[PDB]
RNA sequence: AGUUGAGAAGCUUGCUGGAGGUAUCAGAAGUGCGAAUGCUGACAUGAGUAACGACAAUGGGUGUGAAAAACACCCACGCCGAAAGACCAAGGGUUCCUGCGCAACGUUAAUCGACGCAGGGUUAGUCGGUUCCUAAGGCGAGGCUGAAAAGCGUAGUCGA
RNA sequence: AACCCACUCCCGUUGAAAAGGUAGGGGAUGACUUGUGGAUCGGAGUGAAAGGCUAAUCAAGCUCGGAGAUAGCUGGUUCUC
RNA sequence: GAGUCGGCAAACAGACUUUGAUCCGGAGAUCUCUGAAUGGGGGAACCCACCUAGGAUAACCUAGGUAUCUUGUACUGAAUCCAUAGGUGCAAGAGGCGAACCAGGGGAACUGAAACAUCUAAGUACCCUGAGGAAAAGAAAUCAACCGAGAUUCCCUUAGUAGUGGCGAGCGAACGGGGAUUAGCCCUUAAGCUAUUUUAGCGGAACGCUCUGGAAAGUGCGGCCAUAGUGGGUGAUAGCCCCGUACGCGAAAGGAUCUUUGAAGUGAAAUCAAGUAGGACGGAGCACGAGAAACUUUGUCUGAACAUGGGGGGACCAUCCUCCAAGGCUAAAUACUACUGACUGACCGAUAGUGAACCAGUACCGUGAGGGAAAGGCGAAAAGAACCCCGGAGAGGGGAGUGAAAUAGACCUGAAACCGUAUGCGUACAAGCAGUGGGAGCCUACUUGUUAGGUGACUGCGUACCUUUUGUAU
């Protein structure tokens, strides 16, 4: 249904850091992923109007496409494909090198 | 001097209006013509 | 930039450029522009030249402002006064009023504006409409006339 | 005199204006001028008749089709040996 | 099946998790005023109403109804005794729109003929009226020659042939062959009958280290998948990272198509033919322009035999052959695309391709019908420039920071004409298509001068290019 939920814990395979171990916070509609921990941008923002502040330069993560991060398995901790070769009363993902499924 | 164009609104609806187009036979062919193109106002 | 061929043209490299290119030999052609008072965008010469829209005139002061011949107030001059004043009908469509502004517009400058952004603002038994009745004229059930469209017209119902 | 009209001169002609202006002129109780609303249309209307006017177009409008009309006539026709 | 509140685009406020929240498909409910617009009128998006049954307070609100024409059907009843016209009440149907296709009604001109009246163009453009998903046409009073063929419609030949034609321009058959498709029946009127696919989905195989780089799909080095290896897109070139690609399951519920099936029409399903055939003037259609002109048509005027008859076989006549006219019904092969869906390209790549990649039939131009443009691109990602200094508290710059790169800064590359700023050499006593042949000097480089480049005092010859023409600096 999708290989890539909000609460899982993946790795980075070619970008900027490729192996970084993450977890997904937020995902978009645009098949672009909020990793937790990487991708760490800076924006120059003026300081807010209306009785707030931001002053200067303040850090946050930018997306990256979801056909870069993948599934980490935790029993050879190595990247792994999923899959829904299970299905009997739901789609459960399952990892294809070991048949065996994620949680 | 005298331009060949002086302005009122009951002599522009009287003959170029849609009920004066839609009375007719040839009017009505206005319409549909006119319509088909795709144009936004129909009554000028 | 060099260099090679009778020529159309080919080849190797310096910098810019930032992802596509086509030995060779065959095919398929929207196949090669200087000129058609050719077509559509760009930029020149004329040239910082003519003009700046009635020959009803303005001169000081004080103010604001980054900056006043043109903005506001003051004092004094001029001009229309059967209009350059007031008001209804058309027509227009928010140009009216107040804060905020001056890049563009306004034949110059602008702090000013019929110019931008944001708010505001039209109160009816009697005034005009609608409602009632008709003129010219229009449309017209039934009805006559006409290849077909349609034409004319009685009752009627619209039209200041 | 308002008002309607256009006889003369000069200025203007890239005009302030695709027909005006400043001075002077003619009619000014009627074969008058004019506001609103209607009627007549393309080999067809209207016309105190000039071939005049019918949306700055008229010896027969404007627009879309026949239609890429027809032109023994003008203009142009692009790389080498 | 875990995120969500449409697009051009931010901060608020909140709904459900594991299922019905977004989200996709079927069915229903609401559906303001305009418009065939239909209660009567109107300047389209407005005004004035009635009637009935109910509710509501000197002011209303619900709920329906209320157009003309056809057909039928009741009731009603004029001059007129009867009884038709006429008038009401009810039922059923139609009206409008849409690109092309089909059959009918009406039907031009330019132009060809090197002029032009016959003729062509052409029964074409256009304008009306019908109907259908196709229509029309069709079951012998047909063609052939003494042999025979048996409905129509469409393609290929006969053949640009016989003919026709101011015998000019031109227009042009049939007979016979080859194919596609393969049914024939009869009374609106003697006496009629006229079982699969489709709109939503789901599963869907196979990769690892190593270099350079901002970033590997690329360099290397090996392995695996395959009924799916030339797809898309991921920070650069990916069968194995992501979405997909070959087969099956379907589907509460609708739809359609073949069936049973229901009624009724689809309609399997009986004869026959009077102002009819023919005739006479006047026209059309036949390839056929009064031509020896057969045949079909119908505007005017006429008129038969009874299938012992009849009419056809290109003037006409005898002999032979072959068919039953004056009543009907019919599938298939066929024509078309405004609308869809897949796919495909020796098609376009923003002056091309739709007029239109962009908020286009818009802006604008017209009293109107109508005409009708110009307008794409930052990066892999907004990381879209905190902070400082000059400035009007601005505009614009100078730094600094982000980034692989800001001469990628609100934008890929970035040419020519046009305009400048620096550096070198020549020009203030010299006459002209502004170049070419010789040539002094100076400059900057290289071995330092033919090693090369740039300027060109002086001087000899020299009247641009194209088109028309007997000739052009003209």
């Amino acid at each position: 249904m999708q290989k890539i939920r909000r609460d899982d814990e993946v790795i980075v395979i070619a970008g900027k850091d490729k192996g970084k171990r993450g977890k997904v916070l937020k995902v978009l509609a645009d098949d672009r992923l909020v990793v937790g921990g990487v991708n760490l941008i800076k924006r120059h923002t003026k300081p807010n109007p209306m009785l707030g502040q931001q002053g200067g330069i303040v850090e946050k993560e930018a997306p990256l496409h979801v056909s870069n991060v993948a599934i980490f398995n935790t029993e050879t901790s190595k990247a792994d494909r999923v899959g829904f070769k299970v299905e009997d009363g739901k789609k459960i993902r399952v990892f294809k090198s070991t048949q065996k499924p994620v949680q | 001097m005298k331009r060949t164009f002086q302005p009122s609104t009951l002599k522009r609806a009287r003959v170029h209006g849609f009920r004066a187009r839609m009375a007719t036979k040839n009017g009505r062919q206005v319409l549909s013509r006119r319509r088909a193109k795709g144009r936004k106002r129909l009554t000028v």
